C-alpha cells in the first residue's frame, strides 16, 4: 500500500524510507534477492537529494 | 494364437510390495511408532 | 471461480475417510450449496451422506434460480444471433455455460465445451475449458479428461510466452503424478515454488509449499537438497512460517535423530487429511525412514543398536525387527547382530555388480538380438 502512493508523489526520498525498512525485514525473513532490489532503489534514489540527516 | 493347451485354460499396485509387508506389520504406520517413546 | 469448490473437494477428501463429525456435511457443505450455485456438490452428496432431511425445498429455489439463467441463456442463444457481431452466440452462452460448468459437473461441460471449442481464437479460449476440466478432474479423479485435455495443452497451447499458464500446466501434472505414485515430477515440476503467486489451487498458497516440500524431501539428492531448501532463500521465508516443516528439514541436514519420528509424526498425521495422498499414507512413512538410515548407514561401519537406541528413544527391538524388514526390502544393507551386536556396512557397488550390469543388460538385451537374428530364418 506504501509503493502505490509515493512513486507519483514528490519525495523520492519517502520511498527509501521505508524501502530500506523493507530491506531490513526481507534481510530478516531472507529474501536476499528482493533485498538486493531494494539495495538498488535506494541507490538510485540517493542520486538525487541529501537526505534526512542520518 | 491356439498353442495346443492354453485355449483350454499405477493405480494402488507398485504400493503392493510395501502393503503386503504391512499387512500385519505396523498396520497403523504412526499411532504406536509415536507412542512408543513414553513406553520406556 | 474455483476456490469453495476445491474446498469442496478438501470436503469431499474430508468426509470420505473419518466419520469422528457428521455434520460437516450440512455445515459447510450447505454452506456450499446455497454458494457457487453448487448443485451437484448435494445431488451427488444426497446417497452418500445422511438423510438430508427435508433437503429439496431451499434446493428448489435455487434449482429454479439455476432455471432461470438457464432460460435466460436459452432466450440469449436467439438473442446473441441478432446482435450483428462476431461469433455473439458463442460468447453469449460460453460465459454463462461455463457457468453451468461450475453449477454442474458434467453437463453444463459437454453442452457448452464441444461449442465454445469450435472456434479457437486464442489459446485461453481452450484453455480455460481444459481448466473447467481440471476443476472436475480434481474433483472426480479421471484420467481421460484430466489426460487428454493436457494432451490438448501439449498439441498447441506451447505457443504464447504467456507463462502464468503454461506454468499451471507444469502446476497440475505435478499434482497428477503426486496424485498417484510420483517421486520426481512433482519436485521437477514444482521448482516453480514462488513465480506462481496466485491460482485455484493455489487456494492455500503455504499449502503449495507443503506440497513442494513434501515431494523435495524424497526426489532430492542431499548436495540438491541443502541448494534447495537451505540455499533457497526466496523458499525460505514460506518455510520459515512453518515451524514443524522447517524443523525437520532443519534437523533432516542436522542429522537430528531424535527429533526425527516426533516430527515425522508430525508430518504423517498432516498426511492424514490432506487429499491425493491416499496412494501416500502408508509409503510415505518407510520411505522416508529409509531415507534418513541412507546416510545413517553411511555414518558407521562399527555402530551399535545401542546407540541407535538412545539416538531414537526407543529403538532396540523395534528398529531390530524394523531394520530387519528394510533388508528384507532389499535395500540398506546392514548386518544387524546379536550379542556381538555390530551393525556394519558394506562397501559401494563397484565390486563385480558393475561389472555384472553390463551382461544383465545383456541377457534379455541379448536375448532381444538373438531371437531377432532368429526372425530371418523363420
Amino acid at each position: 500500500q506504501l509503493l502505490r502512493e509515493l512513486k507519483k508523489m514528490d519525495d523520492k526520498a519517502l520511498l527509501v524510507e521505508v524501502q530500506l525498512l523493507e530491506s531490513k525485514t526481507y534481510h530478516a525473513l531472507s529474501n536476499l534477492p528482493k533485498a538486493r532490489a531494494a539495495l538498488t532503489s535506494a541507490r538510485t534514489t540517493a542520486n538525487a537529494i541529501y537526505c534526512p540527516p542520518k | 494364437m491356439s498353442e495346443k493347451k492354453q485355449p483350454v485354460d499405477e493405480d494402488n499396485w507398485d504400493d503392493d510390495n510395501v502393503e503386503d509387508d504391512f499387512s500385519n506389520q505396523l498396520r497403523a504406520e504412526l499411532e504406536k511408532h509415536g507412542y512408543k517413546m513414553e513406553t520406556s | 471461480p474455483k476456490n469453495p469448490d476445491l474446498r469442496i473437494a478438501q470436503l469431499r477428501f474430508l468426509l470420505s475417510l473419518p466419520e469422528h463429525r457428521g455434520d460437516a456435511a450440512v455445515r459447510d457443505e450447505l454452506m456450499a450449496a446455497v454458494r457457487d450455485n453448487n448443485m451437484a456438490p448435494y445431488y451427488e452428496a444426497l446417497c452418500k451422506s445422511l438423510d438430508w432431511q427435508i433437503d429439496v425445498d431451499l434446493l428448489n429455489k435455487m434449482k429454479k434460480a439455476n432455471e432461470d439463467e438457464l432460460k435466460r441463456l436459452d432466450e440469449e442463444l436467439e438473442d446473441a444471433e441478432k446482435n450483428l457481431g462476431e461469433s455473439e452466440i458463442r460468447d453469449a452462452m460460453m460465459a454463462k455455460a461455463e457457468y453451468l460448468c461450475r453449477i454442474g459437473d458434467k453437463e453444463g461441460a459437454l453442452t457448452a465445451f464441444r461449442k465454445t471449442y469450435d472456434k479457437t481464437v486464442a489459446l485461453g479460449h481452450r484453455l480455460d475449458i481444459v481448466f473447467y476440466l481440471l476443476r472436475i478432474g480434481l474433483f472426480y479423479m479421471d484420467n481421460d479428461l484430466i489426460t487428454r485435455n493436457t494432451e490438448k495443452a501439449k498439441s498447441l497451447i506451447e505457443e504464447g510466452g504467456d507463462w502464468d499458464r503454461r506454468n499451471r500446466l507444469k502446476v497440475y501434472q505435478g499434482l497428477y503424478c503426486v496424485a498417484i505414485r510420483d517421486f520426481k515430477q512433482a519436485a521437477e515440476l514444482f521448482l516453480d515454488t514462488v513465480s506462481t503467486f496466485t491460482s485455484y489451487e493455489l487456494m492455500d498458497y503455504k499449502t503449495f509449499v507443503t506440497y513442494t516440500v513434501y515431494v523435495s524431501m524424497i526426489a532430492l539428492e542431499r548436495p540438491d537438497l541443502r541448494e534447495k531448501v537451505i540455499k533457497g532463500a526466496e523458499i525460505l521465508e514460506v518455510l520459515h512460517s512453518l515451524p514443524a516443516v522447517r524443523q525437520y528439514l532443519f534437523s533432516l541436514y542436522e542429522c537430528r535423530y531424535s527429533v526425527f519420528f516426533q516430527s515425522l509424526a508430525v508430518v504423517e498425521q498432516e498426511m492424514k487429511k490432506d487429499w491425493l495422498f491416499a496412494p501416500h499414507y502408508r509409503y510415505y512413512v518407510r520411505e522416508m525412514r529409509i531415507h534418513a538410515y541412507s546416510q545413517l548407514l553411511e555414518s558407521y561401519r562399527s555402530l551399535t543398536l545401542g546407540y541407535m537406541a538412545e539416538a531414537f528413544g526407543v529403538g532396540v527391538e523395534f528398529i531390530d525387527q524394523e531394520l530387519s524388514r528394510f533388508i528384507a526390502a532389499g535395500r540398506l544393507h546392514c548386518k544387524i547382530d546379536k550379542v556381538n551386536e555390530i551393525v556394519e556396512t558394506n562397501r559401494p557397488d563397484s565390486k563385480n555388480w558393475q561389472y555384472q550390469e553390463t551382461i544383465k543388460k545383456g541377457d534379455l538385451l541379448l536375448n532381444r538380438v538373438q531371437k531377432l537374428s532368429r526372425v530371418i530364418n523363420m
